[PDB]
Order: C-alpha cells, then sequence, then structure tokens
C-alpha cells in the first residue's frame, strides 16, 4: 500500500574489523577490510594499499579470521555474520574473472537464548582443528571444522560462567585449550579449559584458576616459545604461563584503556596497542633467558609511538607500516619508523582513507549551482570530527596551470611526423593569436610560419594531405609538414571577414555574412569546390565527419537550425528552436553510440536532436538547460567513445549510457573554452580556459560523489542553513578537564577556541543555582558552542560559547512571524549531574549580522526543549512532554499560544502543512493537526508498540517512514478504511525491511539535477538518510505497477543471481528483531533492481523469460530483456 | 493445607478460556498474592475442580465498578489451598499468586453461576539495551563492570553512578542524542531511582528486599506505591518493563502531598517547601497541626532548636515536632521535623 524503493547512493566507510593473510594467492600478503557489507580485498604493495575486489555480503560482518586448515595452499575465510550466518570463503581467479567461492555455509543460530551482551566471539584453533563461538552466555558453541562438514554442524558446550569477558585459543597445546576471563561476585578470575571433540565437553585446563586485576579487560594468546597469555587491563598487563607470572604497572597507560591489539613479529616479541583516545602504544616481550635452550620472559617494558587516529582494529603490515583502521575517525597507513624521533612520536602518516564517520546531522543546500543540491553532514566524533559537502559531479584532477589574458579558444597543432602527439596549442587572443609550444612543461608562445601571426585566427585543426590549415577572418592559409611554410592561400572574391568557419577531416566551409563557400583540401594547394548563399546569417556552422553527408548551419536572423547536403547546396530539412536567442554552438556526435546533432542556443539551453549518417534529420524535441551564459560545446577523444564537453558558468559533460543521455556536472567554477590534448605532458588530458585563466588535467569516469572534508577537532552535533546570510550555524561539543587553578582547559585547539570574533554566552537568565555534588579533579566536562561557519571558505566566523553545565540540543534558522529577517533559534537544557531528567532550558534566538552574533531574544522554560520546527511564521517547541507553540510578537519576544500535553516524552518533531508527527525513543509515533479555528492541537492518529527507534519522517500527508530497532526501517500508514471512527485514529504499519544499518538522520532533497523532462519520472519524491556507518541512502515511492513489476523482478533475480556465502535474499531483508521477524514488505531493494545491468545478455535471457513489461499494453512479448534495461537504467539516475 | 509447587505458563499472544471470581474486584498485578476464602458451593466446587486439574483462575478489573466492565484482566495461579467445613459452610482459603496478565477478549455469562470468559495473554516484552545497537565492537570488553559496591562510607555512590553511565553509554556520541537522555530509558537506572526516592518514604533494606530483575521490580513497585486504582489499571496496560517503570517514576514524581498516615485523609504539608539547609524530613512550613507541651531544649541535636510535641487535628498522634529558634537572629524561625514513616504521599489534586 506504500510502494517503496530505497537505494544506496554512498556504500558505508565505517572499518569495524580487518585482517592480513595469505588469501589471493600462496606468496601475496592481503588485507581484508569489512565496513558492515563491504568485504574489501586490497593486496599489501610497497607503496600501499592496491585493490584487488570489492564483495558485497548479505549481512554484517561481525567475525572474520583467515585460518588455512592442514593440507592447503592459501588460506580460507571465515565470516559470521550479525544474524548468524557462517561461511567460509575461498579466492578462486581464472585468469581475468575472480569469484569468491563458497566452501562451507550454514547457520549456527540456537532457537533460545538471550544473546551475550558483550557480543560475538569468533576465535580459532591456531591448528585449525575446530572453530569456537560465544553467541549466547553460558553457552560455547564449538564447530568441528572437516572437509565433509559442508553444513557446519556445531555443537554446545555448557560453560560453568555466565559472565564471560574475553576467551581465546593459547598456542603449543597438545589438546585445544581455551583461556579466557570472567567475572564472578569475587571479582575477575582468568581459568583454561581443554576442549575434546570425541567426548564433547570440556576437560581440566592446563593452568589453575588465578586472581587478575578487577578491570583486567581482554586477552591475547602468545605464541611458541613464550606460550601462555598477555592479560591487559587498565593499570597493569600480566603475562601467565602456568608456573610463571610477570606483571607490570606502567605509569604510561594511566590516562586511557587499551582497547586493540595485534602481532608484529611472527615469533611474537612485539605487540601493538591502541587505546580509545587514539595513542599508539607497543608491548615488547623480552626473552632474555634461554637458559635450557627454551625462551621465558624477564620484562614487560612498554614502549610509546606517539599518537593516531582514534583507533579501532590496528594492523601491522609489512616494512613498518600500520593500518590504523578507525570506524569514528578516518582509516590511515602510518608509517612505523621506531627511529624517527622528529619530536617523540615515531609515527608518520602516508595515506588517509576517507570515512564519513557517524552522521548525526545532514542538511541539504543548494549552494553554487542553484539546481542541484549539495549535502552537507556533520560526520566524525571526538577529536576527529569535522564537517562534510558531499557533491554529485563528475570530477576533473586538474594536474596544470597556466594564466592567459582572457584566452577564449585553443587549437592542438602539429608540426612534426605523426607520433599521436600536439607540441604546440594555438590560442586566440582578442585581436593576435599566439601559439604556445610545449615540449614539457613550457609557456612561451611561438608563432607558427604557416599560421598568421596576429590575426585572431579561429579555426586551426589536423588538416588533410599532410597539411595544416589556420583558417582566419582575413585569409585561409595552409602549410604543409615537412617544408613547414605557407603552401596555400585561399582568399574570398570579397575578401571579407568569414564569420564562423566549419573544419573537417578534409572538407573546409567558410561562411562569410549569408553566404558560405566549401573547399577541400589538396597537397600543398588549396581549391574551392562550391559556394551557396543562404537566406540569413550563419551564426555557427560545423560539419562532423572524410566528407560530411549533411552540414548544420544556425541562422543569424531566426535563430533556426537548417541541415543541407555539406558537399552540395541542396536543402534538407529546417527547424525553428525556439528563437529566443542565436545559436552559439551546433555538432553532430557519435557519443550515444549512433549518429546525434544537438546544437546549444546562446542562453546555455541545448535542444537535443537525432541526425541519420547517410540521409535524414529528425526533431527529437528536447531540452536541457545547461545554465544562463553562452556554450561552446566541444568533444575530446580521452573519452568513453565520444563524448560532450558544453563550458558554460556550468560546465557539463554529455555521455550516453544505454539510449538516454546524462548531462553530468563538471567540478569546476565557471570553463569558457575545452579543448582535448593527448600530448607527452598530460596523456588523455583536456585543457580547459575559462574568464581567469586556463588548466589542463585528467576527468573522472561518471557521477562519482566527491567529499571535502573540513577539519573541526571537535564534536559537531546539529548543522542548518541560513541562505540571507549565507553561512551556516553548527553546534558543537569540546572536552575539557577540570584544572587545579579553579577553571577548565582544554586538551588540544579546536575549532571553537581558533574562531575570528568569539563570544560567551553572559545571559544568566537564573541564577544562584545548586551543585552539592561539585565537580572534583580530573573529571571532564562538556563545553557547548555555536559555531557560524562560512558557505565559501568554511571557517568559522564566530564561536558562541554557551554557559556552563548547559547543553545545547536542537537549533533551527527562520523567519518567524513577520519580521523581514532571519534568525538562529537554539533550544538548550541545564544539565546537573545530581539531578536526573533536566528541569531548567532557554530558547535563545541569535541573529548573525555584519559578523557579530548578537543575542535577539530569549526565554526560559521549565525543561529541555527536546526539538523545535518552524510553522508559516510560529515556532514549535517540545519542552519535555508538552508540545508547545510559540508566535513571535512584534516586540521580538517569543509568546507561547497554546499547548499539547503528551503522555510521551515528543523527543521527535517532523511536520508537513499542518501536520505534526511527534515520537520518541520507544516508537511511540503520534499525530496531531494544528486547528485554526480553535488554535489546539487535535490528535489524529497513534501509534504504540514498544522498540527503539533512531529516526522518523514524513514522506507525504499519509506515509510516515521512519527507522527501528536491529537496523530496520519501517513506513506506516494513515487512513483507509474509516469503518467505526476507531481505525481512523490507528496507523497501520505497512512497510518493513531490514536496511542493516543504525539511520540517525532523515531529510529531504536529491542530489541529482531538475531536469524536469514533463513526463517527470515513476519515482515521487526522495528522502536521503544518514547513517552511523557512513553511507548515504535515498528512499522514494513508486507508483503500485512499478513496484509489481520490480518486485516480480527481484523474486526472478534472487534464483539467478548467486550470494556470496549463499545466503537467500530474503532471508537478509526479514525484518529482524530479537524477538519476531517477519518479511519485507512495501520496499523494493536498489541495489538488487540495478544490479540487473551487471549480469550478462544470455543470464538476462532467463531473467525476463516469461513476463508481462506492461508499458501501456498487455504482457508484450517477455520484455525481451530491453524494456528492463530502459527501467533500470532509469531507476539509476535517480541516486 | 495443600501447597502446589509446580510453575506453568501459557504461551503468550494466545488464546484461553477461564472463569471469572466475582469476588475479586481490584486489580492483581503479577508477582501479588491475594488470599481469598470462598464460600459459594458453586465456586467452592469449581475452585476445587480447578485445583485438581490447573488452579488458574481469572482476575477482571473493572475500570467501572458500578458498569462491572473490563478490557484488561489478570491470572491468578493457586500457592496454597486449604478447604475445611466450618459452621456448616465448606469455606476455602485459597492464596495465589498473579502469573500473566490478560485482555478481556470475549466474557459471557455460564449457566453454573460464573462467567467464563476466552481471553488472549498479552506480551510482556522484553527489551535489549539502547547501546547493543551502536555499540563498538572493540568495547565490547568493557560493558562488564567491576560489581556494584555500596556503603555508608561511599553514602549516595555518587562517582560510581557517573563512572556507570560514562562507561555504559561511551557510544551515545555516534547517536544524536545524549548520554543523559539514554540514562532516562535503562532500567537499572531506572530501578536505581525507584529504590532511591522509595527510602525517602520508609528506611528499609532495599539491598535485598527489593529484587534485581526490572520485570520483578516492576511489579513490585506498582503493587507498593499507593494510588488510586485507576491509575493501577493505566500501569497494568503498559506493555513493556522500561515504560512501566518511567510512568512509576512520574507517578511518584506527581505526588507532593504528605498526609498522614492513620488519618489518610488530611494534608500535613507539601513537598514544594523542604527546608534542607540542615533520619527525618525537615519542612519550612506547615498547616492543620497542633502544638502542645513545652519547647524543651534538652539534648537537642540542632544548636538553638526548641521542639514543642505535634498532632495533626483529629488523628492526635505525633507525628514530628516543629523545632523554634532558641535565637533572635536564628534562620529558620521554626521548622517541622517530621517522622520519615508518619506521613503517606499522595496525588495533590
Ligand atoms: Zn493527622
Amino acid at each position: 500500500m506504500s510502494y517503496n524503493y530505497v537505494v544506496t547512493a554512498q556504500k558505508p566507510t565505517a572499518v569495524n574489523g580487518c585482517v592480513t593473510g595469505h588469501f589471493t594467492s600462496a606468496e601475496d600478503l592481503n588485507l581484508l577490510i569489512a565496513k558492515n557489507t563491504r568485504l574489501e580485498i586490497y593486496v599489501v604493495t610497497a607503496e600501499g594499499l592496491r585493490p584487488v575486489k570489492e564483495v558485497g555480503m548479505y549481512g554484517k560482518i561481525a567475525v572474520m579470521e583467515l585460518f588455512r586448515p592442514k593440507g592447503e595452499s592459501k588460506d580460507l575465510l571465515f565470516i559470521l555474520t550479525a544474524k548468524y550466518n557462517a561461511c567460509i570463503l575461498e579466492y578462486k581467479q581464472s585468469g581475468e574473472s575472480i569469484d569468491i567461492i563458497t566452501r562451507a555455509h550454514g547457520n549456527v543460530q540456537d532457537r533460545i537464548g538471550r544473546p551475550s551482551e558483550t557480543g560475538i566471539i569468533g576465535i580459532i584453533d591456531p591448528e585449525c582443528r575446530m572453530i569456537g563461538l560465544r553467541l549466547y552466555d553460558g553457552l560455547f558453541k564449538v564447530i568441528p571444522l572437516d572437509r565433509d562438514n559442508k553444513e557446519l554442524k556445531a555443537f554446545n558446550i555448557r560453560l560453568e560462567e555466565l559472565h564471560v569477558i574475553d576467551v581465546k585459543f593459547l598456542y603449543g597445546c597438545q589438546a585445544p585449550t581455551i583461556c579466557f576471563v570472567y567475572q564472578d561476585p569475587q571479582g575477575r578470575h582468568v581459568k583454561t579449559y581443554e576442549v575434546s571433540l570425541r567426548e564433547k565437553e570440556f576437560n581440566k585446563g592446563p593452568w589453575k584458576q588465578e586472581n587478575v586485576e578487577a578491570e583486567a579487560s581482554m586477552v591475547i594468546a602468545v605464541p611458541e616459545p613464550f606460550g601462555g597469555a598477555i592479560i591487559i587491563g587498565q593499570e597493569s598487563i600480566t603475562y601467565h604461563n602456568g608456573d610463571k607470572y610477570l606483571a607490570i604497572a606502567p605509569p604510561i597507560i594511566k590516562q586511557s584503556t587499551i582497547v586493540c591489539h595485534n602481532r608484529v613479529d611472527p615469533n611474537g616479541s612485539r605487540y601493538l596497542l591502541g587505546d580509545m583516545e587514539g595513542r599508539l602504544f607497543m608491548l615488547l616481550l623480552e626473552k632474555e633467558e634461554q637458559m635450557d635452550g627454551t625462551v621465558t620472559l624477564k620484562d614487560l617494558r612498554v614502549e610509546l609511538l606517539g599518537e593516531t587516529s582514534i583507533a579501532e582494529c590496528l594492523t601491522y603490515l609489512d616494512n613498518g607500516v600500520v593500518f590504523v583502521g578507525s570506524r569514528l575517525g578516518d582509516s590511515q597507513l602510518v608509517k612505523l619508523n621506531v627511529d624517527s624521533n622528529e619530536q617523540g612520536s615515531y609515527v608518520v602518516a602516508m595515506e588517509t582513507f576517507t570515512n564519513l564517520g557517524p552522521i548525526v546531522d545532514m542538511c541539504v543546500v543548494d549552494l553554487e549551482r542553484q539546481g542541484q543540491g549539495q549535502l552537507v553532514t556533520c560526520s566524525g566524533a571526538f577529536k576527529e570530527g569535522s564537517l562534510r559537502i558531499i557533491r554529485n559531479g563528475i570530477g576533473i584532477h586538474e594536474h596544470a596551470s597556466i594564466d592567459l589574458p582572457g584566452i577564449k579558444g585553443l587549437w592542438p597543432l602539429r608540426s612534426d611526423p605523426n607520433r599521436e602527439t600536439d607540441d604546440t596549442l594555438v590560442l586566440s587572443f582578442v585581436g593576435q593569436t599566439r601559439v604556445l609550444m610545449l615540449n614539457g612543461e613550457e609557456v612561451e608562445e611561438t608563432e607558427l610560419m604557416g599560421f598568421v601571426d596576429d590575426q585572431q585566427t579561429f579555426f586551426c585543426g589536423n588538416v588533410a594531405h599532410q597539411q595544416l590549415i589556420q583558417i582566419t577572418s582575413a585569409s585561409v592559409r595552409l602549410v604543409s609538414q615537412e617544408p613547414k611554410a605557407l603552401v596555400s592561400e585561399w582568399k574570398e572574391p570579397q575578401a571579407k571577414n568569414i564569420s564562423v568557419a566549419s573544419c573537417n577531416s578534409s572538407q573546409v566551409v567558410v561562411a562569410v555574412g549569408r553566404a558560405l563557400y566549401y573547399l577541400q583540401i589538396h597537397p600543398q594547394e588549396l581549391r574551392q569546390i562550391s559556394h551557396t548563399e543562404m537566406e540569413h546569417e550563419v551564426a555557427c556552422l560545423d560539419i562532423t565527419p572524410g566528407l560530411s553527408p549533411l552540414c548544420a548551419i544556425g541562422l543569424w536572423t531566426d535563430i533556426s537550425a537548417r541541415i543541407l547536403k555539406l558537399p552540395s547546396f541542396e536543402l534538407l530539412h529546417k527547424e525553428m528552436l525556439g528563437g529566443e536567442i542565436i545559436p552559439r554552438s551546433i555538432l553532430m556526435t557519435t557519443f550515444e553510440s549512433s549518429h546525434y546533432l544537438l546544437c546549444a542556443l546562446g542562453d546555455g539551453a541545448l535542444f537535443y536532436f537525432g541526425l541519420n549518417i547517410e540521409t535524414g534529420l529528425l526533431s527529437d524535441r528536447k531540452k536541457v538547460t545547461l545554465g544562463t551564459q553562452p556554450t561552446v560545446l566541444r568533444t575530446f577523444r580521452s573519452l568513453s567513445t565520444t563524448n560532450v564537453f558544453a563550458c558554460s558558468d556550468r560546465p557539463t559533460v554529455i555521455y550516453s549510457s544505454n539510449h538516454k543521455l546524462v548531462f553530468s556536472n563538471v567540478n569546476l567554477k565557471e570553463v569558457n573554452y575545452m579543448c582535448p590534448l593527448n600530448s607527452d605532458g598530460y596523456p588523455d588530458s583536456l585543457a580547459l580556459a575559462n574568464n581567469s585563466t586556463l588548466t589542463i588535467g585528467t576527468i573522472d569516469e561518471i557521477q562519482k560523489l566527491h567529499i571535502r572534508t573540513v577539519p573541526l577537532y571537535e564534536s559537531p552535533r546539529k548543522i542548518c542553513y541560513q541562505e540571507v546570510s549565507q553561512c551556516f550555524g553548527v553546534l558543537s561539543s569540546r572536552i575539557e578537564v577540570q584544572d587545579t587553578s579553579g577553571g577548565t582547559t582544554a586538551l588540544r585547539p579546536s575549532a571553537s577556541t581558533q574562531a575570528l570574533s568569539s563570544s560567551v554566552s553572559s545571559s544568566k537568565l537564573f541564577s544562584s543555582s545548586t551543585a552539592p555534588h561539585e565537580t572534583s579533579f580530573g573529571e571532564e566536562v562538556e563545553v557547548h558552542n555555536l559555531l557560524i561557519i562560512d558557505q565559501h571558505t568554511f571557517e568559522v566566523l564566530h564561536a558562541h560559547q554557551f554557559l556552563q553545565n548547559e547543553y545545547a540540543l536542537s537549533l533551527v534558522s527562520c523567519k518567524l512571524g513577520k519580521d523581514p529577517n532571519t534568525y538562529f533559534i537554539v533550544g538548550t537544557a541545564m544539565v546537573y549531574p545530581e539531578e536526573a531528567e533536566p528541569k531548567q532550558g532557554r530558547i535563545v534566538v541569535f541573529q548573525y549580522s555584519d559578523g557579530k552574533l548578537q543575542t535577539v531574544a530569549e526565554k526560559e522554560v521549565k525543561g529541555a526543549v527536546y526539538s523545535m520546527v518552524e510553522f508559516n511564521g510560529k515556532l514549535l517547541a517540545s519542552i519535555n512532554s508538552t508540545v508547545r507553540l510559540y508566535e513571535w510578537t512584534t516586540e521580538k519576544e517569543l509568546r507561547t499560544e497554546c499547548n499539547h500535553y503528551n503522555n510521551i516524552m515528543a523527543l521527535y518533531l517532523k511536520t508537513k502543512g499542518d501536520f505534526i508527527l511527534v515520537g520518541d525513543l520507544m516508537r511511540s509515533v503520534l499525530l496531531l493537526a494544528y486547528k485554526p479555528m480553535e488554535g489546539n492541537f487535535e490528535e489524529i492518529a497513534r501509534d504504540f508498540n514498544p522498540n527503539w527507534m533512531s529516526a522518523v519522517e514524513i514522506l507525504d500527508d499519509d506515509n510516515f517512514l521512519g527507522a527501528e530497532n536491529a537496523f530496520n526501517l519501517f513506513v506506516c500508514q494513515k487512513d483507509s478504511a474509516a469503518t467505526t471512527d476507531e481505525e481512523r485514529q490507528h496507523l497501520q504499519e505497512v512497510g518493513l525491511f531490514h536496511l542493516g544499518e543504525f539511520v540517525n538522520v532523515f531529510c529531504h532533497g536529491s542530489l541529482v539535477m531538475q531536469n524536469l523532462g514533463e513526463t517527470s519520472t515513476p519515482t515521487q519524491g526522495s528522502v536521503l538518510f544518514g547513517t552511523v556507518n557512513g553511507m548515504i541512502g535515498l528512499v522514494t515511492s513508486l507508483s503500485e505497477s512499478w513496484y509489481n513489476l520490480l518486485l516480480d523482478m527481484q523474486n526472478r533475480l534472487n534464483k539467478v543471481i548467486k550470494s556470496v556465502g549463499k545466503i537467500e535474499h530474503s532471508f537478509w531483508r526479514s525484518f529482524h528483531t530479537e524477538r519476531k521477524t517477519e518479511p519485507a514488505t512495501g520496499f523494493i531493494d536498489g541495489d538488487l533492481i540495478e544490479s540487473f545491468l551487471d549480469i550478462s545478455r544470455p543470464k538476462m535471457q532467463e531473467v525476463v523469460a516469461n513476463l508481462q513489461y506492461d508499458d501501456g499494453s498487455g504482457m508484450k512479448r517477455e520484455a525481451t530483456a530491453d524494456d528492463l534495461i530502459k527501467v533500470v537504467e532509469e531507476l539509476t539516475r535517480i541516486h | 493445607m495443600e501447597e502446589f509447587h509446580g510453575r506453568t505458563l501459557h504461551d503468550d499472544d494466545s488464546c484461553q478460556v477461564i472463569p471469572v471470581l466475582p469476588q475479586v474486584m481490584m486489580i492483581l498485578i503479577p508477582g501479588q498474592t491475594l488470599p481469598l476464602q470462598l464460600f459459594h458451593p458453586q465456586e467452592v466446587s469449581m475452585v476445587r475442580n480447578l485445583i485438581q486439574k490447573d488452579r488458574t483462575f481469572a482476575v477482571l478489573a473493572y475500570s467501572n465498578v458500578q458498569e462491572r466492565e473490563a478490557q484488561f484482566g489478570t491470572t491468578a495461579e493457586i500457592y496454597a489451598y486449604r478447604e475445611e467445613q466450618d459452621f456448616g459452610i465448606e469455606i476455602v482459603k485459597v492464596k495465589a499468586i498473579g502469573r500473566q496478565r490478560f485482555k478481556v477478549l470475549e466474557l459471557r455469562t455460564q449457566s453454573d453461576g460464573i462467567q467464563q470468559a476466552k481471553v488472549q495473554i498479552l506480551p510482556e516484552c522484553v527489551l535489549p539495551s539502547t547501546m547493543s545497537a551502536v555499540q563498538l565492537e572493540s568495547l565490547n570488553k568493557c560493558q562488564i563492570f567491576p560489581s556494584k559496591p555500596v556503603s555508608r562510607e561511599d553514602q549516595c555512590s555518587y562517582k560510581w553512578w557517573q563512572k556507570y553511565q560514562k562507561r555504559k553509554f561511551h557510544c551515545a556520541n555516534l547517536t544524536s542524542w545524549p548520554r543523559w537522555l539514554y540514562s532516562l530509558y535503562d532500567a537499572e537506572t531506572l530501578m536505581d531511582r525507584i529504590k532511591k526516592q522509595l527510602r525517602e518514604w520508609d528506611e528499609n533494606l532495599k539491598d535485598d528486599s527489593l529484587p534485581s530483575n526490572p520485570i520483578d521490580f516492576s511489579y513490585r513497585v506498582a503493587a507498593c506505591l499507593p494510588i488510586d486504582d485507576v491509575l493501577r489499571i493505566q500501569l497494568l496496560k503498559i506493555g513493556s518493563a522500561i515504560q512501566r517503570l518511567r510512568c512509576e517514576l512520574d507517578i511518584m514524581n506527581k505526588c507532593t502531598s504528605l498526609c498522614c498516615k492513620q488519618c489518610q485523609e488530611t494534608e500535613i504539608t507539601t513537598k514544594n517547601e523542604i527546608f534542607s539547609l540542615s533520619e527525618t524530613l525537615t519542612v519550612y512550613k506547615a498547616c492543620n497541626l497542633n502544638l502542645i507541651g513545652r519547647p524543651s531544649t534538652e539534648h537537642s541535636w540542632f544548636p538553638g532548636y526548641a521542639w514543642t510535641v505535634a498532632q495533626c487535628k483529629i488523628c492526635a498522634s505525633h507525628i514530628g515536632w516543629k523545632f523554634t529558634a532558641t535565637k533572635k537572629d536564628m534562620s529558620p524561625q521554626k521548622f517541622w521535623g517530621l517522622t520519615r514513616s508518619a506521613l503517606l504521599p499522595t496525588i495533590p489534586d
């Protein structure tokens, strides 16, 4: 009844576990990184990481360890899913095709059992005799490893100790022994068991039950010859080996808790340790006692190698290179030149992988192109929080720069034997034309003998017959190749100035006034072939190849496109293209894998058309609005097939994917004229020039999202956009320590201590207050700021710091009431540790004027303002449990208008029109309507279902979307039936889906251009969402017939496509919860449908063996495997 | 008597047919023993037959006593039974404990005299920790806290609770909400707060008296706290432990009028005026109290505080003493140091 369609416009980026081994080949050193579902296999080389494969698994990688069972060459890969799907994958490549086959697959869930709060632990015997798994408390599930165990048949073993923290398998033992730390009322102990597969029960461990620190965090099993185990907590590392027991309490690991570890030596003599605050230690084992050949520990020194990103999974590659994979920071590659000591730190960063981190709030802003949105997200946390600006455009990597005096056209000229290289490019100045010759990166301009020195040459291409033609307004000069001297002059009989000249491989047309002349290039000579007259002046002309069967001309006096015979004077067709302005560029292109000719008007708009190579002209009326500036369309050889670059205020690149063109915006401010140049200096480049200067570089493939990061060294919490002020407003938090002198001290220079105009909130509306439990030494205190960040330079213009013990929660920019100016309205909450639920808060209204953040209004409320939105000029606040509506008076003071008291906590406010949607963490979705006649809220609907809800959004007047526990997405719907005046008060739940991600933020908008297309698209609307792992999604509705077609096609693809681990799709996407599981409905997996363009045509045939395809008809043929390509290609453009 | 030790539980979200006890008129929250003496021969025979078969009965909590219509009820399993013929009446005394909560799907009147109802047992859903969806993998090993120390030396255990909040909700900085908000939806934190604000009305040893399970504790607190019946039905309709605990906090923070015990009808003072400048509850102001005796200041804890005996107006029972200043420049002038157990808080309507 909803008919949605959910797709992912950016794969997840937060690394949640990485592991190195010999996976792809017996000699390679791989590196596998799991994100949630994105298992990325890199091969470690000398310079860094060379990606090799990237496979999408149908689950959240919760366990991943490479093991090599005896009798195999390269390692296998055991992967467990958060839905308890266990698979053993093997790498398999056949020359060029790479496949991840599955050697065993099963589901290792139990029918009953509360999952362990410490989470899944997946550990493996060093001898590859078994795989232990802790899923539920007091139960250790052992998987034997046999060649005939293709279903992974596991058995449980009871654990007498319920609260197990960390468990591992020891080294150098006959039977497989496990050692683990467990919590009992006495304290924390470490115990070892032996596991026998025959008996299927635990035995007596090698050691005895010892006693360890009350906060001993984790166990790490030391290899032979050391053996034993190392247990590290917060103040001591203790090594146990039965009769041996070493304990160290170093004074450097006191500040933070070690959370991650790795081993850098094969013999286990040094270990890497990372803690919460992003600091990299190194545990050194001293084996200086070789008393009887064996090796025993003597000392346990802990070094300190410096500071890195906030680590989540260390990994030591070869040659002192460490991959400090970060879950909330950004993945790194630090080099441990432990002899550097540049400033005391032995780590130096090498690379940095993009990580959109915990997206906590986003906003869509029309910043520059005014046609396409740009997403701005508050990414990261703690010392690596930042702002990411995400834009959808074909990126251009510029490698060369040069300054030109407003050059308005360039052309490569070759004056050498043919070597696919041009040693010079002629640029068209205002009056002259200076050609720059650059064997390397030269900038000097050299006048060609065969080209006019100062005549403002217009066309200078690679003419045929081993000649170079430099056609100008005065006369056309053709020079030879080897002689390099003027060998032909083709002057007009009237000696007039040709406005626009068309050049081809061997035929050249010169248009003067309303007359045109066509000539054919001859060896060392120029011969005029024909002349013709036109009704109106020829503003532009270009014949695309040889001999062109047709010639296109734009009438200056009529603004119409006329196609005729290029080697003759016979007209073929004509079309008046609007007539608003004279067209500035007309060309014919083969980028559509066919013959097509499109012309660009002077206003930037291009009317599409489809030409015929042999004979025939069409119209194909279709408007593309490139911008509001003249455009000179060109083509570059360094392309897929041809491409078409349209230089303007908003440059575009037109490329055809299957049967329709796509105009991808370029990543540049504005370009005046571009030309291909596949020269030695920059192979496969495209030299572009603008009103300022010129540059050269390469162009990316297509439509890849580009992310610009702006660091803050703080935790950003919220963000809005104020259009009039051209600036952003972002709440941020900085952590400070309690100082001995009385006050708070900052750890590092953040982005709020380094603002231009830093103020401090002094509007102590209340006074006195209470704090009998005053903060002591060393405690951490969060200090909040409102930052006013610019929209162009992205610098903080103001950092207004709020009061003490004041958590600033919400933030809205709007024009309240009838005021002509905008405001920043921030709702805060005074939180003291003694009090549990805050009782005091504020709604402070700032106004950023003239570079100063002045507090305009003020208001005190008896609670915490959790959320705020705007009605039509009236603020709508949520104070604890009540929803209040504030009307902005003329005297600049918020005035209450109406109240609505809830039994729930009004924690999510989302509105449209007059409908208000109120929610809380317990998924108590509630609806309200504003009655203008009465002024008071009326409760229209209600939906109560106890479960943890993460976000909420309005899709329409009817559908209300939201997120829900265990990473699910749901969609409610109101009305219908209207049976007993009580069903209209209830919200039917129509859509369910297992997204697999924790959605933080929902926001309307889309990242594609607004080409209307008259008929529009089947998908109506677009709702982006942002999650913890760092993916951007997109939910868009669908018509019912489209939903039926795509659901049937989904069921058909499930039988053809092969998953990794052989997880059936419908089980991955089932609405998963700890107590019940129901199939997905009302949601279409965008990734699965868009995968229809990856499978082969032979595989595509049986996907569509017997289908309907509708399309204004019945069941025409079987969709022919081309109608559905059109459908999926249309669906791809949305994200 | 006859003792039954077996424990059985019907499947949740499933229907069952049970008879309705007509003598029972109050809501029996599960876990609360409700002894009943039955003397009607039909009811006695039915109870004996049930005890032979299942010893399971139904109690319907009617919203309106006159209407006798209930949209929810409870199921009770007999724990002890003793049927004896006394004074010509076969009186059966049965001590029963609530087991499950039932919503009355359809109740009809049987010809035997009792009324039979087919009802679907509501499911008491239990939720995972709010941080389990986003908790970092490396921080999994830090979820276990080193026990729960408590002592008079630690007094309020303030530092321990900050440490618990900071360590458990560490990943709340990956989400748009702060940690002090998630601490409002924690089962352990809410149980601790209920214990703390129940110690201010009685000084019982809650370290053993109250259960350590959110479900059991939630029912016990719903049973103990004194309110009217309709809010007990409201607390019963709640389907989750977290929501029930939050509702109980709301009810406890709603009542602020410290009425007398014994009387249970007069208003001694209000929680708003608590002279916490300097056990016993100190109230800066009071009303509807009768002071008698003499200002005997012998062995007074508070310097400059002479006290006299006090009574309500009717109850005439001692509830405390209105300490009076022994110096001209002493504030407060008169503060009532009432006894905690002498007052029963009620909703200030
Ligand atoms: Zn009284």
